[PDB]
C-alpha cells in the first residue's frame, strides 16, 4: 500500500510539475500566436485599405 | 393550373407510398427486435418454471398458504386489458376492445361486480372516453415496456390482489400466432395454481398448446412465421436443495417473480 | 446528367468522385428513413448521418468559386469521414476554416493536385496531417 | 478461484461472472456464501446483494427474488436487479422524500402494502447507492 | 475540363471544353447565379467568356455587369 | 507505543490529500492551458470585427 | 434579399424561417395520412413554429379594417426581425397559435396570449 500509494502521488506531483511547464509552453504559445495572428488580420485590412484605391483607379480609366 | 395540380398529387401519392413501405421494413425489424427479447427473457422462465414445479412437488402434503395462490371464490373479477400504443395498427385495438366489451357483458350479466387495468395508450383512450366502464390504473408506453411498465403493472396486480380486495385477475391480450390473424386470448393471471402453469378462464391449462418461441422465416418469397413445441428446457431433475427459509416463505417469495415474468411476457408478444 | 462523363475530369477528381457519387446515391436510397433513423441499423444510421453532412458540403454562397484543389480537399474530407463527428451547423465553418489554413500553411498540397493532376499518395498524406491539425485548432473553438 | 455467479433479470442476464464473497440479504437476514457452498435454496428479500471480487468489495442494487445455491454453479433469480451502482444518491432521497410523502396520501388498503414496497425499495436504492 | 467552381457541379455532374451542357431550371432557382459563378471562375484558365443576355431587362444586365467589372471578370 | 503506527497510518493520510489537492490542480490547470489560447483567438477576432467596422 | 444588402441578421433570419416553411411544406402529407401523433420529436416542434410563423406573417392593414374588423398596424423592420428571431428562437412555445394570428408585433402577440388564457381560466 505504501509503494503504490507514493507512486500515485508522485507521479501525480509530477504530472502537475510536467503539465506546469506545459502550461507555461501553452501561456507561451497564445501570446506568440496572438502577435503573429494580429498581423496578419491587420494583412487582410490593408488589403481592403489598398484595393479601394485600386478599384478607384480601375473605373478612373 | 390543373396539370401541376395533377402532377403535385402525383408526387404526394409517390411520397406516401415511399413513407409507407419505409414504415413496412421498419416495422419488421421491430419485430425481430420483439422476438429477440422474448427468447432472451426466456431461460430465466425457464429456470423459474423447473424450480417451482419441484418445489411445489416437494410442498404438496404441507400447507402452504401464500395469498398469491390462494383460490378466494366469492368472485369478483379485475379483467385487464393491453392494447396498442401508436396508431394504424392494422386491426389490433378495435377487436381487443371489442372482445373487452364481449367479456364484461358476459360478466356484468353475471354481476360478478368487474373491473378493468388499461394497459396500452389506445386502449386507455378508449377508457376515458368511455366512461360507463370501470377502470383503475393507466400505462403507457413512452415508458420502456422491457422492464418498467411490467414492474408497475406487477406492483398494482400485487397489491390488488395481496390486500384480498378482488378475485380473479385475468389478461385479455394478444398472442402473435400469425401474421395476417392475430386472436386475442383471455388468460388468469394470479389466482394461479400452485404447480406454476398459465391457465385458461376456464383454468384448463393453456400451456398445453402455448407454443413458445415465435419465429420468422419466409416460406415461397413472402414473410411467415414459425411456431414450434419446446425448446431447451430441463425441468426434469429435482434435487435436495436443502431449505433455509420456511417452505410457505420461500413460495411466498417466488410467485411475485412469476407474476413478473407472466405480465412482461404477454407484455412482449402483444407487442 | 452529364454525357461526356468522367473524361471532362482531372485525374485527380475522379477518384474523390467515385465515393462521393455511390455516398450521395446512399442517401437518396435511405432519404424515406430518415424519419425512422431511431429504429435501424447502425450502419443504415451511419450511410444517413454521411448522406446529410456530405450533402452540407454541396452548398455554396453566390460568387465564391473553388478552385479544383480547394474541391478536391472537400470531397476527400467529406467522403473519408474526416466531418463525421461535427455537427451540422458547424461542417461550412469547419471546411471553410480548413480550405483557407491548408491554403496558406501547406502549398505542397496544391502543387501537387495541380501540376501533377493527381490525387498522390503524398497529397493524401499531407490532407490527413492538415485535416488533424485544424481538427484540434477547431476543437480548441 | 470461487462459484459461478449470475444474477437474472426477468428480461436479460445481468451478470455472469464469478466473485468470492457473496452476502445474500433474504427474508431471514444477511447471510454469506462460500466457494464450494453446500446446496443451500434460500428466498431474498427486498434489500441488498453484496460481492466481493476479492481485490474491492462492491454492492448490487435489487429490488427481490429469489436465489439458488448449488455445486459451485449458483443462480439467483431476482425482480430488478441495477448492476454495480448506476445511480447517485440525490434523486434517490428525492425518491425517498416522495415515497414518505404519498405513504401518507396512499392510506387505502392495498395503498398501504403498495406505499409500503414502494418505501422498501426506495430503501434499498439508497443504501445501495450509498457507495 | 471546365471548372465551374461549384462543387456539386465539378464532382456530379462535369462539364469539359467543348461540351453544351443546359442550365434548366424553375423561375428564380439560380440559371443566372451559376452562369456568372461559372464566369467568374474562369478567372485563372485562359478562358474568353460570353455573356448573351436575351430579354433580359436592362438594369438586371447593369447589375450582372458590374459584378463582373467589380469582381474583375 | 501509539506514534509508531500514528506515523505510519498518517503517510497515507498526507498521500490521499496530496492526490486529492492534485487533481483539482490538474483540472484547474488544463482550465487555464485552454484558457489562454481560447482567449487569445476569441479577443484577437473581437478586434477583428471591431476595427473591421471602422474599416468598412 | 442579399446579405450584402440587408444585413446578416435579417438574410439570416429570412433564410430560416423559408426553411421552416419549405419543411413544413413537405411533411405536409406525412403528417395528413399517417398522423401527426406519431411524428418525431424535431418535426414535431418544425410543425409548431411553422404554423406559430405562419399565424405571425398575417397582419391587419389600415385600408383593410373594413374587412378585419380590427385596426391596423404598422410594423417596422427591427420589431419583424425580433418577433421572428423570438418566434423560431424557442421562447414563445408556451402561446397558443391564435396569439399570433392578425397581431401587429411580437408584444402583441404576448398580450393576446395573455387575453387568450384569461379566456380559458374563465
Ligand atoms: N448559391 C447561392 N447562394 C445564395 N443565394 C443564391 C445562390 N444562387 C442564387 N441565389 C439567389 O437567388 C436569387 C435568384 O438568383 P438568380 O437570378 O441566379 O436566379 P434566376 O433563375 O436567374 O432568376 P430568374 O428566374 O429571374 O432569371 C438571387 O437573389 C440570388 O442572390
Amino acid at each position: 500500500t505504501i509503494r503504490n500509494s507514493e507512486e500515485l502521488r508522485g507521479k501525480a506531483i509530477e504530472q502537475l510539475e510536467k503539465a506546469r511547464a506545459r502550461l507555461k509552453k501553452v501561456e507561451m504559445d497564445a501570446d506568440q500566436f496572438r502577435v503573429n495572428g494580429y498581423s496578419e488580420i491587420e494583412r487582410e485590412k490593408m488589403n481592403l485599405i489598398n484595393s479601394t484605391y485600386k478599384t478607384l483607379e480601375q473605373f478612373e480609366n | 393550373a390543373n396539370l401541376r395540380e395533377l402532377r403535385d398529387r402525383i408526387g404526394s401519392v409517390k411520397n406516401t407510398q415511399k413513407i409507407t413501405e419505409a414504415m413496412k421494413l421498419v416495422a419488421a425489424a421491430k419485430v425481430r427486435r420483439a422476438q429477440e427479447a422474448v427468447v432472451n427473457g426466456r431461460p430465466f422462465s425457464e429456470t423459474l418454471v423447473e424450480v417451482l414445479y419441484n418445489m411445489n412437488e416437494q410442498l404438496q402434503t404441507e400447507d402452504v398458504d401464500v395469498p398469491l395462490t390462494k383460490i378466494r371464490t366469492v368472485k369478483k373479477v379485475a379483467l385487464m386489458v393491453v392494447t396498442g400504443d401508436r396508431g394504424l395498427c392494422g386491426g389490433f385495438n378495435n377487436m381487443l376492445l371489442k372482445k373487452a366489451e364481449s367479456r364484461i357483458a358476459e360478466l356484468k350479466k353475471l354481476g360478478v361486480d368487474y373491473t378493468i387495468i388499461s394497459i396500452g395508450k389506445k386502449g386507455n383512450t378508449y377508457f376515458i372516453r368511455r366512461p360507463e366502464i370501470p377502470v383503475d390504473r393507466y400505462f403507457d408506453g413512452t415508458n420502456l415496456p422491457t422492464a418498467k411498465e411490467a414492474q408497475a403493472i406487477a406492483d398494482d396486480v400485487f397489491s390488488l390482489f395481496v390486500s384480498e380486495e378482488v378475485d380473479k385477475v385475468e389478461m385479455l391480450y394478444t398472442k402473435f400466432v400469425s401474421l395476417v390473424k392475430s386472436d386475442p386470448v383471455i388468460h388468469t393471471l394470479l389466482p394461479l395454481s400452485p404447480k406454476g402453469e398459465i391457465c385458461d378462464i376456464n383454468g384448463k391449462c393453456v400451456d398445453a398448446a402455448e407454443d413458445e418461441l415465435f419465429r420468422l422465416t419466409t416460406k415461397e418469397g413472402k414473410l411467415t412465421v414459425e411456431r414450434d413445441m419446446i425448446k431447451t428446457e430441463t425441468p426434469a431433475f429435482s434435487p435436495i436443495l436443502e431449505f433455509e427459509q420456511d417452505p410457505a416463505q420461500i413460495l411466498d417469495a417466488l410467485l411475485p417473480l412469476y407474476l413478473n415474468s407472466q405480465i412482461l411476457r404477454a407484455l412482449q408478444e402483444s407487442l | 446528367v452529364s454525357r461526356v462523363g468522367s473524361a471532362a475530369q482531372i485525374k485527380a477528381m475522379k477518384k474523390v468522385a467515385g465515393k462521393l457519387k455511390l455516398e450521395l446515391a446512399q442517401f437518396a436510397e435511405l432519404e424515406a428513413f430518415a424519419q425512422f433513423a431511431s429504429d435501424l441499423d447502425k450502419a443504415t444510421q451511419n450511410q444517413l448521418a454521411r448522406g446529410q453532412r456530405l450533402r452540407e458540403l454541396l452548398k455554396q454562397p453566390q460568387s465564391a468559386p473553388l478552385t479544383v484543389e480547394e474541391q478536391v480537399m472537400t470531397i476527400y474530407t467529406g467522403t473519408n469521414g474526416y466531418l463525421d463527428s461535427l455537427e451540422l451547423d458547424q461542417v461550412r465553418k469547419y471546411l471553410v476554416e480548413l480550405r483557407t489554413y491548408v491554403k496558406t500553411n501547406k502549398p505542397e498540397f496544391q502543387e501537387i493536385i495541380s501540376s501533377t493532376k493527381t490525387f498522390t499518395e503524398e497529397a493524401e498524406a499531407l490532407l490527413k496531417e492538415a485535416i488533424q491539425e485544424q481538427m484540434e485548432r477547431f476543437l480548441l473553438q | 478461484m470461487t462459484l459461478n455467479l449470475c444474477v437474472l433479470t426477468p428480461n436479460r442476464s445481468i451478470w455472469n461472472s464469478e466473485v468470492k464473497e457473496i452476502i445474500l440479504s433474504t427474508n431471514s437476514g444477511q447471510i454469506g456464501v462460500l466457494p464450494n457452498h453446500a446446496p443451500t435454496a434460500t428466498a431474498v428479500d427486498i434489500g441488498i446483494l453484496r460481492i466481493r471480487l476479492n481485490d474491492q468489495w462492491l454492492t448490487l442494487a435489487l429490488m427481490g427474488g429469489f436465489a439458488r445455491i448449488g455445486n459451485n454453479e449458483i443462480t439467483i433469480l431476482v425482480n430488478d436487479a441495477e448492476r454495480g451502482s448506476d445511480i447517485d444518491p440525490q434523486e434517490a432521497q428525492q425518491t425517498l422524500e416522495i415515497a414518505e410523502a404519498n405513504l401518507r396520501k396512499a392510506e387505502g388498503k392495498r395503498q398501504k402494502i403498495e406505499a409500503n414496497l414502494a418505501l422498501r425499495r426506495a430503501r434499498t436504492r439508497v443504501e445501495a447507492s450509498n457507495t | 475540363p471546365l471548372q465551374t467552381g461549384l462543387i456539386a457541379i465539378d464532382a456530379m455532374i462535369p462539364v469539359g471544353r467543348g461540351q453544351r451542357e443546359l442550365i434548366i431550371g424553375d423561375r428564380q432557382t439560380g440559371k443566372t447565379a451559376v452562369a456568372t459563378d461559372t464566369i467568374l471562375n474562369q478567372q485563372g484558365q485562359n478562358v474568353i467568356c460570353v455573356y448573351v443576355a436575351i430579354g433580359q431587362k436592362a438594369s438586371s444586365v447593369a447589375q450582372v455587369v458590374t459584378n463582373f467589372q467589380e469582381r474583375g471578370a | 507505543l501509539g506514534d509508531f503506527m500514528d506515523k505510519r497510518d498518517a503517510s497515507i493520510k498526507e498521500q490521499l490529500s496530496g492526490v486529492k489537492d492534485t487533481s483539482s490542480e490538474v483540472k484547474q490547470l488544463e482550465e487555464q492551458a485552454n484558457a489562454v489560447m481560447r482567449a487569445a483567438r476569441a479577443e484577437i477576432s473581437a478586434a477583428l470585427n471591431k476595427m473591421k467596422k471602422e474599416t468598412q | 434579399l442579399q446579405p450584402r444588402i440587408v444585413g446578416e441578421e435579417h438574410y439570416e433570419i429570412a433564410q430560416r424561417v423559408k426553411e421552416t416553411l419549405q419543411r413544413y411544406k413537405e411533411l405536409q402529407d406525412i403528417i395528413a395520412i399517417l398522423g401527426l401523433d406519431e411524428l418525431s420529436e424535431e418535426d414535431r416542434l418544425t410543425v409548431a413554429r411553422a404554423r406559430k410563423i405562419e399565424r405571425f406573417l398575417s397582419q391587419p392593414f389600415f385600408v383593410a379594417e373594413v374587412f378585419t374588423g380590427s385596426p391596423g398596424k404598422y410594423v417596422g423592420l427591427a420589431e419583424t426581425i425580433r418577433g421572428f428571431q423570438l418566434i423560431l428562437s424557442g421562447e414563445l412555445d408556451s402561446l397558443p397559435e391564435q396569439a399570433f394570428y392578425l397581431v401587429g408585433n411580437i408584444d402583441e402577440a404576448t398580450a393576446k396570449a395573455m387575453n387568450l388564457e384569461m379566456e380559458s381560466k374563465l
